[PDB]
RNA sequence: UGCUGUUGCUGUUAAAGGGUUCGUAGUUGAACUGUGGGCUGUGCAGUUCCUGGUCCCGUCCAUGUCGGAUUUGGUGACCCAGGCCCUUGCAGCCCGUGAACAUUCAAAGAAACAAGAAACACGGGAGUGGUUCCUGGGCGUCCGUGUUUUACUGUGACUAAAGAAGCGUGACUAAAGCAGUCAUUUGACUUGAAUUAGAAAGCAUGGGAUAACAAAGGAGCAGCCUCUAGGCUACCGUUUCGGCUUUUGUUGGUUUUAAAGGUCUAUUGGAGAUUAUGGAGCACGGCCUCUAGGAAUGAAGGAGGGUAGUUCGGGGGAGAACGUACUGGGGCGUCAGAGGUGAAAUUCUUAGACCGCACCAAGACGAACUACAGCGAAGGCAUUCUUCAAGGAUACCUUCCUCAAUCAAGAACCAAAGUGUGGAGAUCGAAGAUGAUUAGAGACCAUUGUAGUCCACACUGCAAACGAUGACACCCAUGAAUUGGGGAUCUCUAUUCGCACGGGAAUAUCCUCAGCACACGCGAAAGCUUUGAGGUUACAGUCUCAGGGGGGAGUA
């Protein structure tokens, strides 16, 4: 019973970053798991993927460069109006400098900083410091 | 709304389903309201059909609405 | 553990209504069971008549005889053993004197070393009791 | 030393078929030739059924649980995958 | 995990990535489609039809040769069974256990294994009505 | 007061996981339809040509096997390099694309066409548009004829003052107030009195990632378009006579012709997402035939189902037996004690106990093998043979295609003792009796003994029902083991046994799935660990149950 396929995905990345692994192999890839990872990769927290075809649901193989402290998923996916970036910045991120909160917006999966500038709000997905 | 039950003569009960938002817990809730709605014999809705429903003057005791359209 | 979901807000609202009753500082605020039994009936002070002067042997390792009074509340007709707060002040109280009674200050329970005494006298015949003890006013003769 | 995305021969020869990176089959078709008549029938590795020659009906294999036993020196030829 | 009872065991066919039929199959689609139906007129189910093809006749997957699964092939020819076969083999177990328990009324183990099997039937019969593949008045008895 | 916990608690031992399983309302629910391109200038990263600083080749030695050097060495290897728009990717910018593919090319994609489009095309109105708008085409208006919402988010409308936030302002300051300030008089400031928030719901309109609703369930279907010619043909309406399109000057009446549509035949051009010159039947061919059928995402280290080893097991029901033992009874012998205890005594004995052989009768029970073993949802389950339905695990390129997870209410099962009616009654044995012990002692000990213990059919549902640890899912290192099933050896290949339940059985090496068990991190500590109490203030995978100082009390 895989309820959220990000929950399973970003834990593995999280809990295999805490062990210093060079690579992680993630069980059910999905359109959201990729778009989330490609945001991690934009800011330098992950090296590379392989998305392997099983013909059913892929298997992502991520190269870790050692720079992730944590990866969450926020499970119920609460909303954000663009005025609510300050709650999430405040509660879930360590400092007001270096964290990132990842959202789904009309425009897509993007950072809370890519969202403030485009003015969309959306639903929260997770974070990474 | 959906057509809940047809058993009245020339009238019908629609249930209108909605989610209600409780602030403290930041989550939703199933709720519903049911209406007495008059169906002109032009229409023949069956249980389960979405229906468009208009405002009327009070007709029976509980009937303020009237079936405009049957969507199926 | 608890239940989590966007649409789950019944379970959460219900689950708190049920689990607050397990709370006591308020299993107190919600029971008339509290009000019927507080001989003041909810009010901060009350006036009684002095029925009887009473020594109460102090509790546990402390030895003393604490100077207490029975009281007949004028509201409720209930009877209350109240404490006379200071030196010799039981001399300012006579039987059948009207007396204003207050709590000890742990709301419904006795202040340690007087067994089961929840109330103390603040006034005797409309003159304050500490204002008589400390000498300020003279007890009106009537 | 190892990549997860390109594993060595020795690691993945060991794994369960479902635990492979791929999910492959463990089975293959053999090309079987009946001893009693010279005739050739394709036979599935794990048969799970009585399999008979077409001309003569010989019961060319046993159902046995894991991997079917071919009968009495009948010639097997293993077919390709593709 | 498992529907009723606790096993976690995992054993399944693992279908290949490569879906083109082998080179050594010289059997035309219409010759497969006719085998299916020919052997379904012998009163067979699909879950077996597909065996006699991979066992003896060497057709691994009928979708991969014939364009289509073993039931569209039957549903198109009107040979499709009246009750889905996952539902037929449960009713068939439940009834034998009902016949078992009719002599043996102290056998508690199979009185509990019914309670499971019947509760399945009512879940499938709830699926196959919702999905419209059973008549909405279908009932156990 | 994170002691009510959505943010945000706790539940092995502190208070707290229901005894187990099924299961409705409810909550939660897997993947997929989807990197748009090319051109220019400019920032990044990964084959022309030039190096000779390497290893390889070779030479000289030959050195028994750990020297070496040797030049050209050698398009070999290699390298550090270049404003090569030859490279590819990539950042940023300009800008073009009917822009995948196909299709058109006329004055600049016009027309047809492809795609989209109801915010649309298709016909129509002068009582449309400030006197019928613009330059044969085009907008505006109205009507007739022929398919998407919602949450969420952005913006915007719509909303009493006081109150709260806020701008301005020296009421002497301040709590306030909405005032005042300035010339210089016989007014000036266009005098100020801004602005914001204000659950939910309702309104309009952008966005379309994540989600929800509805529909589907795949043979439960399904339209090829187009030029022209001909033929026939009212059109609606019905209860009886009803309706009817302009033009002919107008109205009433009649009637024709004509288009329209329909329908029948005729072939003009082109399609087609599934081969008709094809399949089928009687290597080529006819003949005769019968004539739609293949266009569907996938098959989840999710669920259900199938078949196989006549696989695995103290799993469950039934029927026959079997085994020694406790007790009892005769038979057969013997003669004085036996039993029981710390020591005795109550109890049994010349009317023959104890003891010893062989049996017979009855009821229970399944020792040793028996384990940190197996099976079962838990409770529980141990002789053999037959027998009846099942159950898991494994094997598989079978089948199916979301059917699922957890669960108020509800249902079934639940050890021992109990309870009801019949049976049984060997052993043990609540109550009871007796002897000891003791200051006392029905107690603990001993000889007894009723209910009971056993069985069938009904109830009860009250355990330290324990792992004091809810269920489903994921991640997680090590060593030797173990029970099922499977695979390889027939770099590991090897041992022992030899028609008949047997091309067999067990073992060895290695792998693998599934079961019970004997580094991180966490924890108040004890300790837990791929069988979690770990991956949690860096707090969020899902459902549910219970706890909130000790008593009173699981009482009234």
């Amino acid at each position: 019973t895989m309820m959220s396929v990000l929950a399973n995905a970003l834990r593995t990345i999280a809990s295999a970053e805490r062990r210093g692994k060079r690579q992680v192999l993630i069980r059910p890839s999905s359109k959201v798991v990729v778009k989330f990872l490609q945001v991690m990769q934009k800011h330098g927290y992950i090296g590379e993927f392989e998305i392997i075809d099983d013909h059913r649901a892929g298997k992502i193989v991520v190269n870790l460069n050692g720079r992730l402290n944590k990866c969450g998923a926020i499970c119920p996916r609460f909303d954000c109006a663009t005025t609510d970036y300050e709650k999430w910045m405040k509660n879930i991120l360590p400092s007001r400098q270096f964290g990132f909160v990842v959202l789904t917006t009309s425009l897509g999966i993007m950072d809370h900083e890519e969202a403030r500038s485009r003015n969309t709000g959306g639903k929260v997905l997770g974070f990474f410091y | 709304g959906i057509v809940h039950s047809t058993k009245m003569h020339r009238t019908i009960i629609i249930r209108r389903n909605y989610l209600h938002f409780i602030k403290k817990y930041q989550r939703y809730q199933k709720r519903h309201k049911s209406l007495a709605v008059h169906c002109s014999p032009a229409f023949d809705p069956k249980q389960g059909d979405e229906v468009v429903v208009g405002q009327c003057r009070p007709l029976s005791k509980t009937i303020r609405y009237n079936v405009l359209e049957v969507v199926s | 553990t608890k239940t989590n979901g966007q649409n789950a807000a019944r379970k959460l609202v219900r689950l708190r209504r049920r689990n607050r009753w397990a709370d006591k500082g308020w299993k107190r605020a919600h029971t008339f069971a509290a009000k019927k039994a507080n001989p003041f009936g909810g009010s901060s002070h009350a006036k009684g008549i002095v029925l009887e002067k009473i020594g109460v042997g102090a509790k546990q390792p402390n030895s003393a005889i604490r100077k207490c009074v029975r009281v007949q509340l004028i509201k409720n007709d209930k009877k209350i053993i109240a404490f006379v707060p200071n030196d010799g002040c039981l001399h300012f109280i006579e039987e059948n004197d009207e007396v204003l009674v207050s709590g000890f200050g742990r709301s419904g329970h006795a202040v340690g070393d007087i067994p089961g005494v929840r109330f103390k006298i603040v006034k005797v015949s409309s003159v304050g009791l500490y204002a008589l003890y400390r000498q300020k006013k003279e007890k009106p003769r009537n | 030393d190892a990549d997860l995305s390109y594993p060595t021969v020795r690691t993945e020869r060991m794994k369960h078929k479902r635990r492979r990176l791929v999910q492959g089959p463990n089975s293959y078709f053999m090309d079987v030739s009946c001893p009693r008549c010279r005739q050739v029938t394709v036979v599935y590795s794990h048969a799970t059924t009585a399999v008979e020659c077409k001309g003569c009906s010989k019961k060319l294999c046993r159902p046995t649980g894991g991997k079917a036993l071919l009968v009495e020196g009948c010639g097997y030829r293993r077919k390709p995958d593709h | 995990v498992r529907m009723h009872g606790n096993g976690r065991g995992k054993a399944s066919s693992a279908l290949p990535y490569r879906r083109t039929p082998p080179a050594w199959l010289k059997i035309a689609s219409r010759n497969v489609v006719k085998m299916v139906c020919k052997s379904s007129r012998k009163g067979m189910m699909p879950s077996q039809i597909g065996m006699e093809l991979r066992d003896s006749m060497g057709i691994a997957q009928v979708k991969n040769v014939t364009g289509r699964k073993i039931l569209r092939i039957l549903k198109h020819n009107g040979l499709a069974p009246e009750i889905p076969e996952d539902l037929y083999f449960l009713v068939k177990r439940a009834t034998q256990m009902r016949k078992h328990l009719e002599r043996h009324t102290t056998d508690r183990d199979t009185k509990y294994r019914l309670i499971l099997v019947e509760s399945r039937i009512h879940r499938l019969a709830r699926y196959y009505k919702r999905v419209k593949q059973l008549p909405p008045t279908w009932k156990y008895e």
